[PDB]
C-alpha cells in the first residue's frame, strides 16, 4: 500500500518496514509558531498516519516573522485554525486536525508529542504523564540564535538500527572446518569482533545456509573466525556472508528527573563549557516569563538582563550546579530572548522532525538527551546594535530586527543574489530568503535559473509544488509561490530556464555577473559546480555550496580573497567495472545490471538510430561504410529492421522476443563454454572457472516460469512500441503463440577476393530505397526510470535476473534494480531543511562582510547518529612570484588586446620570465618547441585574431575578456606557476 | 652459456647463465643490472613466459637465446 | 591539467621515442593521435597502429581514454579497438606518464594474455592452434597495418 510513486527517494533511506510502521502512528504538536509549523511540514511530508495541532493563541504581527503560512489578513485568528487548512494540502495521505482543548487523558490517543512555546510547569505536568504511559515526548525551543532540544522515549526504548548503515555483506572464497572465513582476493570484510553474520549459498555446507547468526572473530583485514563448524561440515566452497544486527535497549529519563542530572550532547568539541550555561539560561527564561505574565525580556534591555541574571543565580544555587556562570553569555541570551529567526527555526524543525521519525520507526540513534545549539558567531559587528535600534517597529520583520536591527535589515533588503538550480535546497533557500525579506529594497533583486521540469517524485520534498503542477517548469512555480508567501517580492524575482554551463555564457555574461551579491548552488552534479566555481573565481563573488546524501549533509562557504575554491575540494570519482568482467565474467548483480542496460541500448536505441539516419541522411550508407567501426553491423541492422525482420503484428513481436531470448541466454553461453570448457585450465595449470570466474549454464525456456514470461512480455512490448503496434497482457495469447514455436538448430562453430565487398553490396542492394519510404520513422526507446508503465525497469529486471540465473547469481527484485540502474540518490526533506538552515546562517556572515577566517564555518552533519561538526575554511594557498606574495586562486593578470610578440616581450621584461606555453581553453596558442616558421607566422597577430584563426570560430560580439593559461619558466630555467591572464578585449 | 635479453626500449643485454640456473637467479641479475624489481619482470621466450621456481632448461633455453623482458601487469 | 599535459608533451618533444610518436590533433590539447610501430620479433612486425587518446577534464586525477584505430587481431582488443588494461581502470594514479602507457601497450602487443581474454574465439585459437593464430595475425598486419 506504500505509494512508490511519491516516496521513491525516501524508501531508499528508511525502508518498507520502517514506513509501514510509521504509517500507524499519531503525532500531536503543541504550539504552532515557525518551529512548530516547520516540524508539522516535515512530518506531513514524511508520511505519518495523522497530525493533530493545538495552538489557541490569536495571531500577532510579529508571529509572521517566521510563520510562512500566515498572511496579514489572518491577524487575530488562532494559529492552528488558520494553519490546518494550508497544512492539509501538502500530502493527501496525512490528515491534519485541530483540537480545541487538551485533557491529560486525551494524550493517550497519540504516539508522539512535540511541545513548543509552553511554560516549564505545563511541560513538567505533561511529561509526568507521558513518561509513565510510554509516549514519546520531544520538547523544542528556539530563542534568537539559541536552540534547545529534549527527547524522552520512555525507559525501555528498543532501537533497531544504530548507525544507519546497511549490514556488511561479502562474498566468501572458502571456509575451513575451524571457522576461518576468507573473502575473495583483495577484498576487506570490514567486520569487527563480536559481530554476528549469516551464510547463504555456500557449497559443501548447506546447513550454514539456514542463516543462524554466529560470533565473529576478526583474524585480519581479509579473514576472520566464526568458531567451530565441525558438526555441519569440513569445508565450504564459495558463499555469501551477511551482517546480522541486534536491537539495543536505550533507557531515557523523564524531564523532572533529568532536570537535576542532565545528559548533554556537545555539538562542537572546541567549546564544551557552554551547554552547562544554556541549561541554566533556558530555565531562567522560563522563570522570568512566569514572573512577568509571559512577557519575555525586552530586546537589549539592561534592567531585564539584570533581573534575568538574578534568576539565573537563584536557579543555579537551587539546583546545586557547581558551575560558575558566565555573565556575558547569559546576558547575551537575555538580549535575544524575544528574537525569532527563520534559519534557526528551519534547522531545529528539521532536527526535531528527524527525532519524531526516529521515535516512530525505532530506527537510527536518537539524541540522549539534551541538545543545546548556538550560532552566536553569526551576530553582525559592522553595524549598530543597541536598544534603540533593536526596538520593534511594527512590521513583519520585527522578529529579525529585534536581533539584528534596522540597519542590517536595510543591508539585507539591498542584496542581488543568484540561485542556481531549483531542487529541494533551492526551494527551501528561496523560502528562507522570502521570509527574511532578502532583496526587498529598491536596489534588491533575485535571479533563479533551472531547466528541469517538475515530476511526481519531486513532490515528496519540494513543498512549493503541488500535484496539479506536475509537468511544469520549476522556476515559475517557485517564483509564484514565494511571491504569494511574501507579496513584497512581486516583480523582484527573475526566473530563467537555462542550464548553467559553457553554452549559457551568452545570457549570464559580465553585465549579469557584476551586479550580483552572492551565488548559491543547489545542483546535483560536479560539472556544474566546477563551472560555477571557475566563473565565481573570475568575477570574485561569494559562493555557498551545499550537498546532501541520504541523511548526511555538508555546507561550504567560499569568500573572495579569503578561502580556497570548491574545485580544490573535489570528491573522488565514480566506479566502473572492467569491460571483460561485464561482457563475459560477471560476479555481482551490478555487473548484470550494467550488461542489461547495454543490451537495452543496443536492442531498442542504436539500430533504431541507424535506421532513422539512413532514412534521413541522403548519403548515409557511403559515410557509414568508411566511418562506422562495423559497417557490416550497421548494414545488417538496417536490413533486419527494414525488410528481414519487420514485424506485422504482435504475434511476430512475440516470436522476435523468443528468438532474442534464445540468442542471448542459450546460444551465447554455449559458444562461450565451447571456447572455454568447464574443465579448462590456465597457462599455469590452474583451473579456469575458479575464484572470480563462475561457470555459466545455458537456460531452457520454461513458459510457466515467472521470469521468462516477464522477459517475453517486456521485450514484446518494447519491440511493438518501437514499431508502433498494440501490445497485450493476457497470458492466453502468449501461451498459444509460443506453443507452436520450432527453435532453429544451433551448434557452436569453431570457424576455421572481393566476396566480402560483394557481400556488403548484396546487403545494400537488398535495402529498399530511401525514397520508397518517405515519412516512415521508427521511435527509439529512450530509457526512463521514473515511468512505471514503459516496461523499461521491467526489461532490465528480467534481463538481469536471467543473466544471474545463467551464472548462478542471486536475483534482485525491482526495487534494487531501479536503485542501481537509475543511479538514484537517496534524499530526505529533513536533510534539506537542515542544510538550508546552515546556509542561511552562513549567509548573514556573508552580508556583514566579516574578514577573519575564524568567523566562517563549513558544516558537516549526519542525522543517523546526531552528529554535527563545524570547521574553519581552508585559507587560500599563497606563492612567491618575482619575489612577491601571490594568492594562488584569487589573482590574475590584466592585459590589453596586444600582439603575441608584445605580450611575450612584456612578460620577459616586466615579470622577468620566459614564456614557454600559452593556451586559451583547449587550444595551444603558442609553445617554445614549435618550428620557427610557424612562430614567425604567428607572432605579429593580435591575440583575438590568433584565437579566431586557430579555433576556426569568430569571437562573439558579447565577449569582453579572454582567459589565457600560461606556463612560463624563470631565468634559471625553473618552472614557476603564475596566475591566469585576463586579456581585456 | 651466453644469452641475450631484449627490453621494451630495444636494448639488448648479454648474460652468462646456465640452463640449470633458476628464473629467480636471472630476475635477481636483471634487478642488479637495471634496478627493475623481479616482481615486475615478465620474461618471454618463443611465446612462453618464464615462471619462478623453474630453470632455463625447463623452457628448453639453449645457447644464445633471444629472450625478452617487459613490464608486469594483467587485466 | 593543462600544465601537466604540456609538461608531458615537452618531455616527449625533447626526447624522441623513436618507436612512438604522440601528438595533439591539429591544435587541440585534449585529443592526441599516437603512433606505435609493431615489434620486429613479433607477428605484428612492420606495422603502424594509430591510437586516439582523449584526456579527461580532471586529468591526471582520471585516466585518459585510449582507443585503437587500425584493425588488429588480438585476444585483448575488441573490434571497437578497446584495450583490456588495468592501469586505465584502478591502478591509474596522477603519477603515470602517457609514455609509460604507450610502453605498456607496446608490451601488450608483444605478448597477449589469453588467460583473461577479451575475444574468447581468438583466445581459444591461440591456446589450441598457435600456428593458425600466427598466420592470421601476420595476414591481418599485412592487410591493415601496412599502408
Ligand atoms: N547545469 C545545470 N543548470 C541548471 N540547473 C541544473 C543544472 N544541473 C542540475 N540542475 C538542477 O538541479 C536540480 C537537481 O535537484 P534534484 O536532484 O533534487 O532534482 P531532480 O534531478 O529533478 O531529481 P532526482 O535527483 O530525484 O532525479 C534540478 O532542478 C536540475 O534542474
Ligand atoms: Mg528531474
Ligand atoms: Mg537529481
Amino acid at each position: 500500500t506504500i505509494d512508490e510513486g511519491l516516496y521513491s527517494r525516501q524508501l531508499y533511506v528508511l525502508g518498507h518496514e520502517a514506513m509501514k510502521q510509521m504509517s500507524q502512528s499519531n503525532v500531536l504538536i503543541i504550539g504552532c509558531k515557525g518551529l512548530g509549523v516547520e516540524i508539522a511540514k516535515n512530518v506531513c511530508l514524511a508520511g505519518v498516519k495523522s497530525v493533530t495541532l493545538y495552538d489557541p493563541q490569536p495571531t500577532r504581527i510579529e508571529d509572521l516573522s517566521s510563520q510562512y503560512f500566515l498572511t496579514e489578513d489572518d491577524i487575530g485568528v488562532p494559529r492552528a485554525k488558520v494553519t490546518v487548512s494550508k497544512l492539509a494540502e501538502l500530502n493527501q495521505y496525512v490528515p491534519v486536525s485541530v483540537v480545541d482543548e487538551l485533557s491529560t487523558e486525551y494524550l493517550k490517543n497519540f504516539k508522539c508529542v512535540v511541545v513548543t512555546e509552553t511554560s516549564l510547569t505545563k511541560q513538567l505536568e505533561i511529561n509526568d504523564f507521558t513518561h509513565k504511559n510510554h509516549i514519546a515526548y520531544i520538547a523544542a525551543d528556539s530563542r534568537g540564535l539559541f536552540g534547545s532540544i529534549f527527547c524522552d522515549f520512555g525507559e525501555n526504548f528498543i532501537c533497531t538500527d544504530t548507525d544507519g548503515n546497511e549490514p556488511l555483506t561479502g562474498m566468501i572464497a572458502s571456509i575451513t572446518d575451524d571457522g576461518v572465513v576468507t573473502m575473495l582476493e583483495e577484498t576487506r570484510h570490514g567486520l569487527e569482533n563480536g559481530d554476528f553474520v549469516k551464510f547463504t549459498e555456500v557449497k559443501g555446507m548447506p546447513g550454514l545456509n539456514d542463516g543462524t547468526p554466529r560470533k565473529v572473530e576478526v583474524k585480519g583485514p581479509y579473514t576472520f573466525s566464526i568458531g567451530s563448524v565441525k558438526d555441519l561440515g569440513s569445508a565450504g566452497y564459495n558463499g555469501v556472508f551477511t551482517q546480522v544486527k541486534v536491537p539495543t535497549k536505550i533507557s531515557f529519563k523523564s524531564l523532572r528527573e533529568s532536570l537535576k542530572d542532565p545528559e548533554y550532547v556537545y555539538p562542537d568539541f572546541g567549546k564544551m563549557m557552554r551547554p552547562p550555561q544554556y541549561h541554566i539560561a533556558f530555565q531562567a527564561l522560563s522563570a522570568f516569563a512566569d514572573a512577568h505574565e509571559g512577557s519575555l525580556p525586552r530586546p537589549r534591555n539592561d534592567i531585564d538582563a539584570a533581573e534575568f541574571f538574578e534568576f539565573c543565580k537563584k536557579i543555579a544555587s537551587t539546583l546545586q550546579f557547581d558551575v560558575e556562570l558566565d555573565e556575558k553569555l547569559i546576558k547575551e541570551i537575555s538580549y535575544q530572548a524575544r528574537g525569532d529567526l527563520v534559519a534557526m527555526s528551519a534547522f531545529l524543525g528539521g532536527a526535531v522532525a528527524q527525532e519524531v521519525l526516529k521515535a516512530t520507526t525505532s530506527k537510527f540513534y536518537p539524541l540522549k538527551q539534551y541538545f543545546y545549539f548556538d550560532s552566536l558567531e553569526s551576530l553582525p559587528s559592522s553595524v549598530t546594535i543597541s536598544e534603540e535600534t533593536c526596538k520593534p517597529r511594527g512590521c513583519r520583520y520585527d522578529g529579525q530586527i529585534a536581533v539584528f536591527g534596522s540597519e542590517f535589515q536595510e543591508k539585507i533588503a539591498s542584496l542581488s543574489t543568484f540561485l542556481v538550480g531549483a531542487g529541494a535546497i533551492g526551494c527551501e533557500m528561496l523560502k528562507n530568503w522570502a521570509m527574511m525579506g532578502v532583496a526587498t529594497g529598491e536596489s534588491g533583486h533575485i535571479s533563479v535559473t533551472d531547466m528541469d521540469s517538475i515530476e511526481k517524485s519531486n513532490l515528496n520534498r519540494q513543498f512549493l509544488f503541488r500535484p496539479r503542477d506536475v509537468g511544469k517548469l520549476k522556476s515559475e512555480c517557485a517564483s509564484t509561490a514565494v511571491s504569494i508567501m511574501n507579496p513584497s517580492l512581486t516583480g523582484k524575482i527573475t526566473s530563467y530556464q537555462e542550464r548553467v554551463g559553457p553554452e549559457s555564457e551568452g545570457i549570464f555574461g559580465d553585465e549579469f555577473f557584476e551586479k550580483l551579491s552572492l551565488v548559491t548552488n543547489a545542483l546535483d552534479n560536479v560539472e556544474a559546480r566546477m563551472y560555477v566555481d571557475r566563473r565565481c573565481v573570475f568575477f570574485e563573488k561569494p559562493l555557498l555550496e551545499s550537498g546532501t546524501l541520504g541523511t548526511k549533509g555538508n555546507t561550504q562557504v567560499v569568500v573572495p580573497h579569503l578561502t580556497e575554491s570548491y574545485g580544490s575540494s573535489q570528491d573522488p570519482p565514480e566506479k566502473s567495472f572492467p569491460i571483460c568482467t561485464l561482457k563475459n565474467f560477471p560476479n555481482r548483480i551490478e555487473h548484470t545490471i550494467a550488461w542489461a542496460r547495454d543490451l537495452f541500448e543496443g536492442l531498442f536505441k542504436q539500430p533504431i538510430d541507424n535506421v532513422n539516419m539512413y532514412l534521413s541522411s541522403p548519403n548515409f550508407l557511403e559515410t557509414s561504410l568508411k566511418t562506422s567501426s562495423n559497417p557490416r553491423e550497421v548494414l545488417e541492422n538496417i536490413r533486419d529492421y527494414l525488410v528481414t525482420e519487420k514485424p506485422l503484428s504482435f504475434e511476430e513481436c512475440i516470436m522476435w522476443a523468443r528468438l532474442q531470448f534464445d540468442k542471448f541466454f542459450n546460444n551465447n553461453i554455449q559458444q562461450l563454454l565451447f571456447n572455454f570448457p568447464k574443465d579448462s585450465v590456465t597457462s599455469t595449470g590452474q583451473p579456469f572457472w575458479s575464484g572470480p570466474k563462475r561457470a555459466p549454464t545455458p537456460l531452457s525456456f520454461d513458459i510457466h516460469n515467472r521470469e521468462h514470461f516477464d522477459f517475453i512480455v517486456a521485450a514484446a512490448s518494447l519491440y511493438a512500441f518501437n514499431y508502433g503496434l498494440k501490445s497485450e497482457t493476457d497470458p492466453a495469447i502468449y501461451e498459444r503463440v509460443l506453443a507452436g514455436y520450432n527453435p532453429p538448430p544451433f551448434a557452436p562453430k569453431s570457424g576455421i577476393a572481393n566476396k566480402d565487398k560483394q557481400e556488403l553490396k548484396s546487403i545494400a542492394d537488398s535495402l529498399p530505397p530511401p525514397s520508397s519510404l518517405v515519412g516512415f520513422r521508427l521511435t527509439p526507446a529512450e530509457f526512463e526510470k521514473d515511468d512505471d508503465s514503459n516496461h523499461h525497469i521491467d526489461f532490465i529486471t528480467a534481463a538481469s535476473n536471467l543473466r544471474a540465473m545463467n551464472y548462478d547469481i542471486t536475483p534482485a527484485d525491482r526495487f534494487k534494480t531501479k536503485f542501481v540502474a537509475g543511479k538514484i540518490v537517496p534524499a530526505m526533506c529533513t536533510s534539506t531543511a537542515v542544510v538550508s538552515g546552515l546556509v542561511c546562517l552562513e549567509l548573514v556572515k556573508l552580508v556583514d562582510g566579516k574578514k577573519k577566517i575564524e568567523e566562517y564555518k563549513n558544516g558537516f552533519f549526519n542525522l543517523a547518529i546526531g552528529l554535527f561538526t563545524f570547521s574553519d575554511p581552508i585559507a587560500s594557498p599563497k606563492m612567491k612570484v618575482n619575489g612577491k606574495e601571490i594568492d594562488k586562486i584569487w589573482d590574475r593578470y590584466n592585459l590589453p588586446d596586444c600582439t603575441l610578440q608584445e605580450l611575450i616581450d612584456y612578460f620577459q621584461k616586466e615579470e622577468g620570465l620566459e614564456v614557454t606555453m600559452l593556451s586559451s581553453g583547449v587550444s595551444l596558442l603558442y609553445a617554445n618547441f614549435q618550428p620557427p616558421k610557424k612562430l614567425a607566422e604567428r607572432l605579429p597577430l593580435k591575440i583575438s585574431e590568433l584565437v579566431e584563426q586557430i579555433t576556426k570560430k569568430k569571437l562573439e560580439p558579447f565577449r569582453k575578456h579572454l582567459v589565457l593559461e600560461i606556463c612560463c619558466d624563470d631565468a634559471n630555467g625553473e618552472d614557476v606557476e603564475v596566475p591566469f591572464i585576463c586579456i581585456k578585449l | 652459456m651466453q644469452i641475450f635479453v631484449k627490453t621494451l626500449t630495444g636494448k639488448t643485454i648479454t648474460l652468462e647463465v646456465e640452463s640449470s640456473d633458476t628464473i629467480d637467479n636471472v630476475k635477481s641479475k636483471i634487478q642488479d643490472k637495471e634496478g627493475i624489481p623481479p616482481d615486475q619482470q615478465r620474461l618471454i621466450f618463443a611465446g612462453k613466459q618464464l615462471e619462478d621456481g623453474r630453470t632455463l632448461s625447463d623452457y628448453n633455453i639453449q645457447k644464445e637465446s633471444t629472450l625478452h623482458l617487459v613490464l608486469r601487469l594483467r587485466g | 591539467a593543462l600544465k601537466r599535459i604540456n609538461r608531458e608533451l615537452a618531455d616527449l618533444g625533447k626526447d624522441p621515442p623513436s618507436s612512438s610518436s604522440a601528438g595533439p590533433v591539429g591544435d587541440d590539447l585534449f585529443h592526441w593521435q599516437a603512433t606505435i610501430m609493431g615489434p620486429a620479433d613479433s607477428p605484428y612486425a612492420g606495422g603502424v597502429f594509430f591510437l586516439s587518446i582523449h584526456f579527461p577534464t580532471d586529468y591526471p586525477f582520471k585516466p585518459p581514454k585510449v582507443n585503437f584505430t587500425t584493425r588488429i587481431y588480438h585476444p585483448n582488443i575488441n573490434s571497437n579497438g578497446s584495450i583490456c588494461l588495468d592501469i586505465l581502470r584502478d591502478q591509474w594514479s596522477p603519477a603515470l606518464t602517457i609514455s609509460k602507457v604507450l610502453l605498456s601497450i607496446s608490451s601488450l602487443l608483444t605478448d597477449p594474455n589469453p588467460d583473461d581474454p577479451l575475444v574468447p574465439e581468438i583466445a581459444h585459437v591461440y591456446k589450441t592452434d598457435r600456428s593458425r593464430y600466427e598466420l592470421s595475425a601476420r595476414e591481418w598486419t599485412r592487410k591493415y597495418a601496412i599502408g
